[PDB]
RNA sequence: UUGGAGAGUUUGAUCCUGGCUCAGGGUGAACGCUGGCGGCGUGCCUAAGACAUGCAAGUCGUGCGGGCCGCGGGGUUUUACUCCGUGGUCAGCGGCGGACGGGUGAGUAACGCGUGGGUGACCUACCCGGAAGAGGGGGACAACCCGGGGAAACUCGGGCUAAUCCCCCAUGUGGACCCGCCCCUUGGGGUGUGUCCAAAGGGCUUUGCCCGCUUCCGGAUGGGCCCGCGUCCCAUCAGCUAGUUGGUGGGGUAAUGGCCCACCAAGGCGACGACGGGUAGCCGGUCUGAGAGGAUGGCCGGCCACAGGGGCACUGAGACACGGGCCCCACUCCUACGGGAGGCAGCAGUUAGGAAUCUUCCGCAAUGGGCGCAAGCCUGACGGAGCGACGCCGCUUGGAGGAAGAAGCCCUUCGGGGUGUAAACUCCUGAACCCGGGACGAAACCCCCGACGAGGGGACUGACGGUACCGGGGUAAUAGCGCCGGCCAACUCCGUGCCAGCAGCCGCGGUAAUACGGAGGGCGCGAGCGUUACCCGGAUUCACUGGGCGUAAAGGGCGUGUAGGCGGCCUGGGGCGUCCCAUGUGAAAGACCACGGCUCAACCGUGGGGGAGCGUGGGAUACGCUCAGGCUAGACG
């Protein structure tokens, strides 16, 4: 059960914008356009101050939330990520953002991540030559990630490019419309994360 | 519910019998020069031996003497006899000991 | 290599055997302090050398008798008794602290 | 009778072999003496087989009668080529 | 320096002490609600209870002789009888394997295991290497035939006979024992005289090649014994011991040894905890922990121990021998009541016990092992499948669009908010499912050429499995459980009324319940979620790290001094502790880093690095220790 449920009311509970369904939540409504107060009878309600664990775990979910990934997996990555040499924070979302799924979504093949994933269990993805279903694969660097063959003639992915002439891709990856393909060229740097949450308080919680 | 796997026990019969024969023929040879000595026979003592130290290091050649055991039973038998010699010195044959 | 110890010999009761007291020395597992222990290790005197308060070099051997696996190796200082006077008085305590009757 | 034989250490359906030295009597997965290299039946890598005759031959010097299947891969390692 | 989070609770209120409780991680789990898929792993933790059935070690006719059933062929004019070759089948004699592999943890607190050592106290089948030899003579017993006993299991007796079975004799390369000497130095090596000891044959491509045989030195591997250190709880267990400790001789073993016996002696151990009791296989590792430490030792690997309970030995390189033997005991079964037959702690399974732990499956293809010249036989070792959400890891139940927002359900200050982009509806993709193709693992032994060497050529052979996997087509296609007073993320209505009930702790509930029960809504996690149990953690709450004792629990009623601990200044020696260096060891697997393998990961491979402890050698000498010399500040006169 990898979630899979009502979206937008994420987006709500945690007051900051979440981009789950790429266009749509773009156009007056993911829904924090005008309504920002979480679900709920008691979203018009007062909040009262926020225990430390309380901000530490929200700011924990706004993170897994947002790559929409089951704790299961968030924390095996987060363990792994403590034996790496490194910083224990940055070097997370390194992996995180070595997802074949999620590689899928900044080289813009699919609107969005969940789009993303479908997009590669249902084997539209191309990694070095041989198609790959699982998005759990990390993307090492210098990999070409591309479409299949097969389904570069989709009335979707085809849509989805049209729209890549006038975006700038993520300065870590490169892509060749003209050929549906892309490269992963190194792994992205804190500096180079737009993300807006606060690593430290998601470390800080693994700690309890 | 049988087992011809048995028949090593079937054999084994045939062995026990077998060495028995052997290292009981030692015991009373043995026990026979030794009283030899006693008396001061230096002439059969050594006689009956030399029998001895012949089926000794036969039944090594065998399985029915260790190996090293057929040499304790021989340095445990001349050296008993020797000494014993000395209540009546001389050896007549001059077999079984080196001098 | 042949294990060798140093000790004193404690017992001459024995024909032919004396017994070595070997202290030994060593930090503690755990509180690190140096702790002294020490064992009596059975020696074998062929002709009857060593004496009581004598200080002996023992060496492995062949076994000799059941608990009596070393040979005594050279002297070290003859004459020193202070040393078995402390096994002798410990001994003697020995005799108290029991439930058979204390007295003075 | 020391012998020369492979052991199993890859996985149900993951065979990866040891071509090592031990005593006949001690089992396929047991102390050995001296490993001597590897074999693996898949072949997933271009290195899919090692040995270093250099003790190889020590052994069958000493005494080893090797595998019927052991022996193949000592010969394609050139343990016994006289050139 | 890649590493350490706390909260609730004694009061009217405060601070300290202090106990209780909780959040975390983990499991060979079990129970509840729910339950789709795959990979890998794992699955009696309790009665080491009892166990039907089947299978779990055999294999050689290139060691020897035959029985049965049958075929072919010879000597016979013919007949009967007979001779050779042969297929099948059976067992026997003999060799090798049964002492491995598989199980299990009862016992065991011990040189049992760990670790480092010793063996001038040792053995070691088959393998490897090197040296020497196989000369002559004779014997026994099964099978088989004849007879007797018994209900049975099985047994007795008489007779024949082969062999690589057995025994004699000679040769002796050599080897053994006594005695002497030389060297060494515990039973090590050289040597001299005396004495004693060898051996089988079989097959072919049969004048040579293969297998096997004998003695001896060496090797390799495997193992016996022995020593230092390490090894749980109780002192409401304090003295234990008579072969007991030692000695001489003798026995016995491969061999040291009170191991055993005889005699001699009077010893040996204990608070550095003897003895007694309780408990428990040990370890590599594994769990937790910031670490120290605590806990653990199933799966895998190493060592040990038992194979219904106890005893014993045989045979053998090896056993005191799980599917060999002798005896006693308990049990179960046959019984003509004399007397017998049994041992799943092998695989599967049965039953019992229990909270609880699987299929009487496939295969011998692979890897290994036994026997064989080989073809090959055996191989519930093993490789595979199956069953169990028991664990872990991967996967799905869809994606994009879509109202100022439907209905229904809840809340309302009745105006409206909420569930909610959620639905509906639009399009797109397409697990399942369908057709086709379809695997690595597997290349050897063998055979041929070559010299049965090297080298080269040829053949056979898969349980998994038509499975993985690739191609093509193809349906929008499971969700549940805990929780929402504080700790602790999540708040309203109603029902109820110290009731019914919750509850880890504090507590909640007597008509206004964010704490009971449903509901909407919310949080958390997701084929799972909870629960109970148990380990470590929080707990520096047994305190080495890292605690305390005026009143919180805690100074002994006081002194005396035993053992022990601890100890002043200067000089030197030794260098035991102590520190540095080099070296051997510290198996493998695991952990760690790195690279790679299976679409990822779990899982796996390959390579690197690290280490405490101990052995040996070398060094240092402050400090501790020790010996020596000297001092006077402690002490004493
Ligand atoms: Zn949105």
């Amino acid at each position: 059960g990898r979630y899979i449920g009502p979206v937008c009311r994420l987006c709500r509970r945690e007051g900051v914008k979440l981009y789950l369904k790429g266009e749509r939540c773009y156009s007056p409504k993911c829904a924090m356009e005008r309504r920002p107060y979480p679900p709920g009878q008691h979203g018009q309600k007062r909040a009262r101050r926020p225990s430390d664990y309380a901000v530490r775990l929200r700011e924990k979910q706004k993170l897994r939330r947002i790559y929409g990934i089951s704790e299961r997996q968030f924390r095996n990555l987060f363990e792994e990520a403590s034996k790496k040499k490194g910083v224990t924070g940055s070097v997370f979302l390194g992996l995180l953002e070595s997802r074949l799924d999620n590689v899928v979504y900044r080289l813009g093949f699919a609107v969005s991540r969940r789009q993303a994933r479908q997009l590669v269990r249902h084997g539209h993805i191309t990694v070095n030559g041989r198609r790959v279903d699982l998005p759990s694969y990390r993307v090492r660097p210098g990999d070409e990630i591309a479409v299949a063959e097969k389904s570069r003639n989709l009335e979707l992915i085809r849509q989805n490019l049209e729209a890549m002439k006038g975006r700038k891709v993520g300065p870590w990856l490169s892509l060749d419309v003209e050929g549906m393909k892309g490269k992963f060229l190194r792994l992205p740097d804190r500096e180079d994360l737009a993300l807006p949450v606060n690593e430290q308080l998601v470390i800080e919680f693994y700690s309890r | 519910r049988n087992l011809s796997a048995l028949k090593r026990h079937r054999q084994s019969l045939k062995r026990r019998l077998r060495n028995k024969a052997k290292k009981s023929a030692i015991k009373t040879l043995s026990k026979k020069a030794v009283q030899l000595a006693q008396e001061g026979k230096a002439e059969e003592a050594l006689k009956i031996m030399r029998k001895a130290e012949s089926l000794i290091d036969k039944a090594a050649k065998g399985s029915t003497l260790h190996k090293n055991a057929a040499a304790r039973r021989k340095s445990r038998l001349m050296r008993k006899v020797r000494q014993l010699l000395e209540a009546a010195g001389a050896p007549l044959i001059g077999g079984g000991l080196s001098a | 290599p042949k294990k060798v110890l140093t000790g004193v010999v404690v017992s001459d009761k024995m024909q032919k055997t004396v017994t070595v007291l070997v202290e030994r020395q060593f930090p503690h597992p755990l509180y690190g302090k140096v702790i002294k222990r020490s064992k009596k290790y059975l020696a074998h005197d062929p002709e009857e050398k060593y004496k009581l308060g004598d200080v002996v070099e023992i060496i492995e051997s062949r076994p000799i008798s059941k608990r009596k696996r070393f040979r005594v190796l050279r002297l070290v200082e003859s004459g020193r008794m202070d040393l078995v006077e402390k096994y002798l008085i410990r001994r003697q305590n020995y005799q108290s602290l029991s439930k058979r009757g204390g007295k003075a | 009778m020391v012998k020369i034989r492979l052991a199993r250490f890859g996985s149900k359906h993951n065979p990866h072999y040891r071509i090592v030295v031990t005593d006949a009597r001690r089992k396929r997965d047991g102390k050995y003496i001296e490993k001597i290299g590897y074999y693996d039946p898949r072949k997933t890598t271009p290195d899919w087989l090692k040995v270093d005759v250099e003790r190889a031959r020590y052994w069958l010097s000493v005494g080893a009668q090797p595998t019927d299947t052991a022996r193949r891969l000592l010969r394609q390692a050139g343990v016994f080529r006289q050139e």
